[PDB]
């Protein structure tokens, strides 16, 4: 009070110090429960997979993609990602999902990057230098070798030039090495693009079958829809925390709520046109979110030549969120409660006055 | 596989008062006892809205314009309308979208479709008619949900397309009026939100025939077209929408 | 509850204490508005229990025993009649002590007529 | 509308607080009229441009409320006055004074 | 009547409303002060001749 | 530019209805003076004194 | 302060800057006062190896 009036003394009277406000404890954050998962299991899991000249392009819409699952997995040797990290996958959200599927050889791995050279990426499967997504390959000589040879995988080994980003070449004509033309007959100087792998089980890891999976990331200006698994915190009530409700920030203490809300709607709104009733996206109940308890701090006090004692009032502000004393003003803290009726030395609010005598309410 | 259907009678289309119809849910948020003054799109009161019918030998399929966004009334018995096409061009060029609701599911798909000149639906005195595009090619959004759906059924749809969403409102009313629309107010709820992305210009009603050439079963569908207006509705107790105010209609509303 | 928020606010000085010592200000002229008005009684007045007064009839405007508030039908009817770091302080005087400086008011006027505002 | 004065004043009150509440979802020229929005999605040496922004426009706001309730006060305390006047010369004497 | 004027102004929300709102009270004000001033009589008497 | 135009303008505004509510309160005070004599100036003869 | 940088990364030494070497080398503060120098040294700095 003295450092607020820049007076040493104090004159008797209420003044106006400071103000509570209640902090926030726990960080609330839920989201929709994560139903609806994307279709991986046919992507990764497929019983076939298909030849590196004509790979799978299968586009992955309107669902929850849960990265987690992929990248937890034991199973899979190379799991690189071009320009985004593999953390921030399962909170980041994406407008559609390329997976394209393909088998190809050990060797041939490193090939299926940015700005590299070789067969497969040349006339085969080619990506954009400003790529993003990830790159999985895992070893499949279990399953696309058998003894006698598989060679149900094909590949295009000459073309005149190289492919062009994300382009599919499934074309049997014959390559024309020479002057001479080929008139579609395998002779002298023309080839046959098309050419078989060899995969057997007794191979060596460079040439044992790898099956390859790239995601391609592109974000396009539609509404972004295949969204990560969004992580929800168990819902605390009765306390003044920070809630994220889909989206909705706020800071309040919720508790439980008789307003009926039709199906369609999630957020309540006042007059005043401030957030006071939300649904929870995980179990469909009504929270009313009451704003944390906020109030004046005044001090009560004689003059500094009668006495130093003082009293606390907390304005609007009930004494179980902070002589105690409840009054309709406020909790009051430091001054006793009298049952006798005196006239009105400090006035305090609501009927209520204090005086000194202790300093008594 | 394309048809022509070359035995309808030629009519001009009617009109019609649209009353206080076509009212729609802004938002999402629950408000109770209170009104909320909203500028949006919004169909106007007392209207003149576009009236077609299905009749025999009516069978209306025009190409109408979307604009903004369209209001689709419909007094509907015995289950002829079964959905919507959406897109600028209406070929392969260009993506478009297809709404169908056959008799076990409603599908949304995104596609480059190559649609005929009178597609439709049929069903056989079961459903075994299907010719509304003759091809497939690039499809990039697919959505297969439940089933939306004297004239005894009125549905009210509210199609709108701002910022790469795709709105559509929808409200189910038993009515026993016989020909026309009935004058009174009812909420279009929210049905769906798809992030489809893509531009729409025009639009097309897909109906059904009936097969025992074909016949068309009695339904009548209405078009309104929705603009950019204030509105102040009134939220009762239990958060439904009972009362509009049409704040540019009369200077009594104003 | 924004840190970088006041600590902008604070380059623009003591608007902040201007404010609140005028909301203050009229606070406090709010309370001596209504001491001003109702509190000009010292002694509290009370009507005898027998209401004869020559036939003038005074029941519209005393305070009723029946009712809880102790207010008059008249001042029942006028109660019933009358429908973000905001707070609403409460008035000093409450709704019944008024209702007793108007009945007390009241008592002086009928029993007294105009001594008691001059004295005895 | 016998009551019409009192419930004009409160009415009046509750207007200017409705406004002032009202007036924080303006965005005063800024991008947005969230802070938190604002501190989450844009770097430090623009946001506190954007701060200022709203900061200008809250505080103008704020001063605009408190001028107009100042003279409401004031309107309030000659009437309040006039009250204790008609209290001291009608209800504890008689009064000589036409009207 | 510049339309990116109102728009960009319109970002202040009712600022204008407010100021609209005090200049009515005003405006009735003065029409309320000449009516209790002048309008003291329900009568219009006149002279004799 | 609009904007500082604007920001000015509507502080002029502002001042000047600013200004206009304190005059509107000094007339309002002159008309009840003015009423009060009309009440007990010319509708009675007044006793107070100037 | 003295150092060495590359020729593009001149615009870097600079309060509010979004950078590389801004965040990892040397930052400056929002509320920075003085004189930032910059001169080529490919005479003095450079060898052909
Ligand atoms: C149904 O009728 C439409 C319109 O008459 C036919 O569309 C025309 O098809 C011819 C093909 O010879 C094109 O040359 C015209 O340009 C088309 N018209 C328009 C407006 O594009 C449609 O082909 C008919 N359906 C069938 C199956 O024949
Ligand atoms: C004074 O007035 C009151 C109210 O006007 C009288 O109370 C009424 O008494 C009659 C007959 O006893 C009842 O029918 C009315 O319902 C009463 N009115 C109310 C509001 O209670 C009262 O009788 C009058 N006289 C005295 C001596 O008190
Ligand atoms: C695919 O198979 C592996 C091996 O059993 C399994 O761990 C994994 O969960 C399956 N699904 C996906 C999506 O990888
Ligand atoms: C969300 O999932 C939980 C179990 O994980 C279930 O108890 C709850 O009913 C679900 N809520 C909805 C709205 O589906
Ligand atoms: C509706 O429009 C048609 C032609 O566009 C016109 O003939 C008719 O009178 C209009 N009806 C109303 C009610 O305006
Ligand atoms: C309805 O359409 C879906 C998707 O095309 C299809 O799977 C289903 O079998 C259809 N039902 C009937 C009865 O045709
Ligand atoms: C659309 O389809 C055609 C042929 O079906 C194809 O050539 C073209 O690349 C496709 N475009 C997109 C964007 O998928
Ligand atoms: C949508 O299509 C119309 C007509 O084809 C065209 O005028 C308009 O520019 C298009 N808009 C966009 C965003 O592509
Ligand atoms: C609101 O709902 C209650 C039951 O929850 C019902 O009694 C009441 O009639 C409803 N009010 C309206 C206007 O529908």
């Amino acid at each position: 009070t003295k450092c607020t009036l820049k007076s040493f003394t104090v004159e008797k009277g209420i003044y106006q110090t400071s103000n509570f406000r209640v902090q926030p404890t726990e960080s609330i954050v839920r989201f929709p429960n994560i139903t609806n998962l994307c279709p991986f299991g046919e992507v990764f899991n497929a019983t076939r997979f298909a030849s590196v000249y004509a790979w799978n392009r299968k586009r992955i819409s309107n669902c929850v993609a849960d990265y987690s699952v992929l990248y937890n997995s034991a199973s899979f040797s190379t799991f690189k990602c071009y320009g985004v990290s593999p953390t921030k996958l399962n909170d980041l959200c994406f407008t559609n999902v390329y997976a394209d599927s393909f088998v190809i050889r050990g060797d041939e791995v490193r090939q299926i990057a940015p700005g590299q050279t070789g067969k497969i990426a040349d006339y085969n499967y080619k990506l954009p230098d400003d790529f993003t997504g990830c790159v999985i390959a895992w070893n499949s000589n279990n399953l696309d070798s058998k003894v006698g040879g598989n060679y149900n995988y094909r590949y295009r080994l000459f073309r005149k030039s190289n492919l062009k980003p994300f382009e599919r070449d499934i074309s049997t004509e014959i390559y024309q090495a020479g002057s001479t033309p080929c008139n579609g007959v395998e002779g002298f100087n023309c080839y046959f693009p098309l050419q078989s792998y060899g995969f057997q089980p007794t191979n060596g890891v460079g040439y044992q079958p790898y099956r390859v999976v790239v995601l391609s990331f592109e974000l396009l200006h539609a509404p972004a829809t295949v969204c990560g698994p969004k992580k929800s915190t168990n819902l605390v009530k009765n306390k003044c925390v920070n809630f994220n409700f889909n989206g909705l920030t706020g800071t309040g203490v919720l508790t439980e709520s008789n307003k009926k809300f039709l199906p369609f709607q999630q957020f309540g709104r006042d007059i005043a046109d401030t957030t006071d009733a939300v649904r929870d996206p995980q179990t469909l109940e009504i929270l009313d979110i009451t704003p944390c308890s906020f109030g004046g701090v005044s001090v009560i006090t004689p003059g500094t030549n009668t006495s130093n004692q003082v009293a606390v009032l907390y304005q609007g502000v009930n004494c179980t969120e902070v002589n105690v004393f409840q009054t309709r003003a406020g909790c009051l803290i430091g001054a006793e409660h009298v049952n006798n009726s005196y006239e009105c030395d400090i006035p305090i609010g609501a009927g209520i006055c204090a005086s000194y005598q202790s300093i008594i309410a | 596989q394309c048809v022509n259907l070359t035995t309808r009678t030629q009519l001009p289309p009617a009109y019609t008062n649209s009353f206080t119809r076509g009212v729609y849910y802004p938002d999402k948020v629950f408000r109770s006892s209170v009104l909320h003054s909203t500028q949006d799109l919004f169909l106007p009161f007392f209207s003149n809205v576009t009236w077609f019918h299905a009749i025999h030998k009516r069978f209306d399929n025009p190409v109408l314009p979307f604009n903004d966004g369209v209001y689709f009334a419909s007094t509907e018995k015995s289950n002829i309308i079964r959905g919507w096409i959406f897109g600028t061009t209406l070929d392969s060029k260009t993506q478009s979208l297809l709404i169908v609701n056959n008799a076990t599911n409603v599908v949304i798909k995104v596609c480059e479709f190559q649609f005929c000149n009178d597609p439709f639906l049929g069903v056989y005195y079961m459903e075994s008619e299907f010719r509304v595009y003759s091809s497939a090619n690039n499809c990039t959004f697919e959505y297969v949900s439940q089933p939306f759906l004297n004239f005894k059924n009125l549905r009210e749809f509210v199609f709108k397309n701002i910022d790469g969403y795709f709105k559509i409102y929808s409200k189910h009313t038993p009515i026993n009026l016989v020909r026309d629309l009935p004058q009174g107010f009812s909420a279009l709820e929210p049905l769906v939100d798809l992030p489809i992305g893509i531009n729409i210009t025009r639009f097309q009603t897909l109906l059904a025939l009936h097969r025992s050439g074909w016949t068309a079963g009695a339904a009548a569908y209405y078009v309104g077209y929705l603009q950019p207006r204030t509105f102040l509705l009134k939220y009762n107790e239990n958060g439904t929408i009972t009362d509009a105010v049409d704040c540019a209609l009369d200077p009594l509303s104003e | 509850d924004s840190t970088e928020c006041s600590n902008l606010l604070l380059q623009y000085g003591s608007f902040c204490t201007q404010l609140n010592r005028a909301l203050t200000g009229i606070a406090v002229e709010q309370d001596k508005n209504t001491q001003e008005v109702f509190a000009q009684v010292k002694q509290i007045y009370k009507t005898p229990p027998i209401k004869d007064f020559g036939g003038f009839n005074f029941s519209q405007i005393l305070p009723d025993p029946s009712k809880p508030s102790k207010r008059s039908p008249i001042e029942d009817l006028l109660f019933n009649k009358v429908t973000n770091g905001l707070t609403v302080l409460p008035p000093l005087l409450t709704d019944e002590m008024i209702a007793q400086y108007t009945s007390a008011l009241l008592a002086g006027t009928i029993t007294s007529g105009w001594t008691f505002g001059a004295g005895p | 509308s016998a009551l019409g004065k009192l419930q004009d004043v409160v009415n009046q009150n509750a207007q200017a607080l409705n406004t002032l509440v009202k007036q924080l979802s303006s965005n005063f020229g800024a991008i947005s009229s969230v802070l938190n929005d604002i501190l989450s999605r844009l770097d430090p040496p623009e946001a506190e441009v954007q701060i200022d922004r709203l900061i200008t426009g809250r505080l103008q706001s704020l001063q605009t409320y408190v001028t107009q309730q100042l003279i409401r006060a004031a309107e309030i305390r000659a009437s309040a006055n006039l009250a204790a006047t008609k209290m001291s010369e009608c209800v504890l004497g008689q009064s000589k004074r036409v009207d």
